[PDB]
């Protein structure tokens, strides 16, 4: 399937504490409103997924599936 | 002030002549915190060779 | 602070004496623009305490006794509507704002008491009904207008004043040129300090990694880039703010002409 | 992380992954100890500029210092919104400027001794309003007063390759 | 002093060029600073590499010096202007603008040369020895008003 | 020197007192009008 990833996988980038600013910064995010892959977690089992240059990884679950 | 304006006879005036910094009085050991090393009683005190 | 570079400085000359002259001439000139504008009248007038001038109502540019620091209300909210290292100071003004809105009453009150007179020799005091009669006759309307109308012409004048107030707290961008003086101001040098940060192709923007990690021989040519880079941005900004402050000159001696001949006087240029 | 400077106890919140703290333009303003983890600010120890006021070669060698951006509680001693000058006492009298320090204090030689003092803005001449009186001249004087402007500079012409190379 | 402003004008001149010609001493990293020198002691492989910083540098200074001259001849021309009009206007007539021609109300001025400017001998008439009176906006005679 | 000059001006100090003579002429015998034709 498919599903557009709305303002999701923000991250912060280098653990240093700034206060109410603004600040722009080149790196490897999420763009919005890309579409991301949607799989489900009922029976096969699971294929391999190239790692291009990295993996945004959600789930919603409820049994520590 | 005269060595600043390379003059013998300073008129009236202010001139501002340098500048000062306060200096260091002390370094702090510039550390980390440490914790643990690695197996070196159980290389050489090792009960059997 | 850091000795070898201090040592390599030594080798371009005298460009930060240089520099540092014509930042020392920039502010000298601010003072004196200052001067020029405020400082004209050589007495401080003050202001009879009797407050009547035939219906005038002068309460809104006269300063406050109520408040502390004396200003009129529209000074007040004038100041209220506009608001806003490593080696760089920016030295006070030496006129104080208490002493500018001093100058600034002392000008009131020659104005109304004694009309013209004070700015060309003696202050002769005149009622004031009658010296507005004068400046209709210098309008080429005869005096007798004035007497006849003397309540009306007088509404009108309160009215406007009040609707001053309004104005400018209800216009957005009354205040666009003195905020942006400030904004300017302060962007400047925001670039000039974070501009510490470039490497200027160096390999590294601290000196103190360059002359850790590196023989003394090579960390010379590192250390060359990172001089001049540095150098040139100061330059520019050096470059920069002697335009700036040839055109404020500019607008300041417009503002003397302004003060002298509308406020000490009644000018028949058009517009 | 290397510097120099005042440390300080902070009162920011660090969040618990954090060891760095900034202001605008890459500041470092706060640091966390790496072996108490409290937070710590970070100011640069004072420094500034030095002026001499000095009333002429011709009058007298006395001088007068002004340590600018700073207060001398680090250093006659005076403090003013501009910095601590010493060398000069302050005096309630208020005078027309010579020197000009700043803030609105200026200096001058007393006559034997340097004094700073506030600025006089000139005389109170309160002229009496009334609504029917009037006030004329009865004579005249006629004055010259000299005012002076620059026309032009030197005309200059460099030989670029010359001055390059010689 | 009271000539100070055409001495500024020379002395910023002066100091100009001073510090222009001042600056052949320095290296800017070259290993000396006369050309001979360094064409007679070095191969011209690498003396191209060390006549290249003697260039930049010398150039950076000019270029400033250049740079400078440009804004104060914009800052004297403003100031001839307002000379050339205030010739015209105080000189050859008489204004009513206030306090353009001197202090007071203007009479006449006359015109002197100086090195590098001029200087205007402004004429005014300033009243003096005042005195009180009373005095009332108009006079009521069989009935109706007069003014004067 | 080392290519740096100082050109002469053009009116000579001279030429410009001679003007100013001029000026002072006309305005003590004529006043305003010699500025405004004859
Ligand atoms: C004609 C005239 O001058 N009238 C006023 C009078 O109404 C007022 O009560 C008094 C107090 O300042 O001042 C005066
Ligand atoms: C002289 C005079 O009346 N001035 C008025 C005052 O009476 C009034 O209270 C105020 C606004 O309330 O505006 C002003
Ligand atoms: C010994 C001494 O300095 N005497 C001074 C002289 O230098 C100065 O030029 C003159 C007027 O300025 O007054 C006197
Ligand atoms: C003039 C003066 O004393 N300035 C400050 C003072 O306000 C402050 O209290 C003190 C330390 O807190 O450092 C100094
Ligand atoms: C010795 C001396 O003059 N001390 C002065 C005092 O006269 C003045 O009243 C005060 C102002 O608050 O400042 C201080
Ligand atoms: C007729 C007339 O003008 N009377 C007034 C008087 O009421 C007032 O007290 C004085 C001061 O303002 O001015 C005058
Ligand atoms: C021209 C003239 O003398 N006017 C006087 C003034 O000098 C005096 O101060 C005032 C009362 O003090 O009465 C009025």
């Amino acid at each position: 399937a498919y599903t557009n990833s709305f303002t999701r996988g923000v991250y912060y980038p280098d653990k240093v504490f700034r206060s109410s600013v603004l600040h722009s910064t080149q790196d490897l995010f999420l763009p919005f409103f890309s579409n991301v892959t949607w799989f489900h977690a009922i029976h096969v089992d699971n294929p391999v997924l190239p790692f291009n240059d990295g993996v945004y990884f959600a789930s919603t679950e409820k049994s520590n599936i | 002030t005269k060595c600043t304006l390379k003059s013998f006879t300073v008129e009236k005036g202010i001139y501002q002549t340098s500048n000062f910094r306060v200096q260091p009085t002390e370094s702090i050991v510039r550390f980390p915190n440490i914790t643990n090393l690695c197996p070196f009683d159980e290389v050489f005190n090792a009960t059997r060779f | 602070d850091s000795t070898e570079c201090s040592n390599l400085l030594l080798q371009y000359g005298s460009f930060c004496t240089q520099l540092k002259r014509a930042l020392t001439g920039i502010a000298v000139e601010q003072d004196k623009n200052t001067q020029e504008v405020f400082a004209q009248v050589k007495q401080i007038y003050k202001t009879p305490p009797i407050k009547y001038f035939g219906g005038f109502n002068f309460s809104q540019i006269l300063p406050d006794p109520s408040k502390p620091s004396k200003r009129s209300p529209i000074e007040d909210l004038l100041f209220n509507k506009v608001t806003l290292f490593n080696g760089l100071t920016v030295l006070p003004p030496l006129l104080t704002d208490e002493m500018i809105a001093q100058y600034t009453s002392a000008l009131l009150a020659g104005t109304i008491t004694s009309g013209w007179t004070f700015g060309a020799g003696p202050a002769l005091q005149i009622p004031f009904p009658m010296q507005m009669a004068y400046r209709f006759n210098g309008i080429g309307v005869t005096q007798n207008v004035l007497y006849e109308n003397q309540k009306l012409i007088a509404n009108q004048f309160n009215s406007a004043i009040g609707k001053i107030q309004d104005s400018l707290s209800s216009t957005p961008s009354a205040l666009g040129k003195l905020q942006d003086v400030v904004n300017h101001n302060a962007q400047a040098l925001n670039t000039l300090v974070k501009q510490l940060s470039s490497k200027f192709g160096a390999i590294s923007s601290v000196l103190n990694d360059i002359l850790s990690r590196l023989d003394p021989p090579e960390a010379e040519v590192q250390i060359d880039r990172l001089i001049t880079g540095r150098l040139q941005s100061l330059q520019t900004y050096v470059t920069q703010q002697l335009i700036r402050a040839a055109e404020i000159r500019a607008s300041a001696n417009l503002a003397a002409t302004k003060m002298s001949e509308c406020v000490l006087g009644q000018s028949k240029r058009v517009d | 992380l290397t510097g120099t400077g005042v440390l300080t106890e902070s009162n920011k919140k660090f969040l618990p992954f954090q060891q760095f703290g900034r202001d605008i333009a890459d500041t470092t303003d706060a640091v966390r100890d790496p072996q108490t983890l409290e937070i710590l600010d970070i100011t640069p120890c004072s420094f500034g500029g030095v002026s001499v006021i000095t009333p002429g070669t011709n009058t007298s060698n006395q001088v007068a210092v002004l340590y600018q951006g700073v207060n001398c509680t680090e250093v006659n001693v005076f403090q003013t919104r501009a910095g601590c000058l010493i060398g000069a006492e302050y005096v309630n009298s208020s005078y027309e400027c010579d020197i000009p320090i700043g803030a609105g204090i200026c200096a001058s030689y007393q006559t034997q001794s340097i004094i700073a003092y506030t600025m006089s803005l000139g005389a109170e001449n309160s002229v009496a309003y009334s609504n029917n009186s009037i006030a004329i001249p009865t004579n005249f004087t006629i004055s010259v007063t000299t005012e002076i402007l620059p026309v032009s500079m030197t005309k200059t012409s460099v030989d670029c390759t010359m001055y390059i190379c010689g | 002093s009271a000539l100070g402003k055409l001495q500024d004008v020379v002395n910023h001149n002066a100091q100009a060029l001073n510090t222009l010609v001042k600056q052949l001493s320095s290296k800017f990293g070259a290993i000396s600073s006369v050309l001979n020198d360094i064409l007679s002691r070095l191969d011209p492989p690498e003396a191209e590499v060390q006549i290249d910083r003697l260039i930049t540098g010398r150039l950076q200074s000019l270029q400033t010096y250049v740079t400078q001259q440009l804004i104060r001849a914009a800052e004297i021309r403003a100031s001839a202007n307002l000379a050339a009009t205030k010739m015209s206007e105080c000189v050859l007539g008489q204004s009513k603008r206030v306090d353009f021609c001197g202090k007071g109300y203007h009479l006449m001025s006359f015109p002197q040369s100086a090195p590098h400017g001029v200087v205007f001998l402004h004429v005014t008439y300033v009243p003096a020895q005042e005195k009180n009176f009373t005095t009332a906006p108009a006079i009521c005679h069989d009935g109706k008003a007069h003014f004067p």
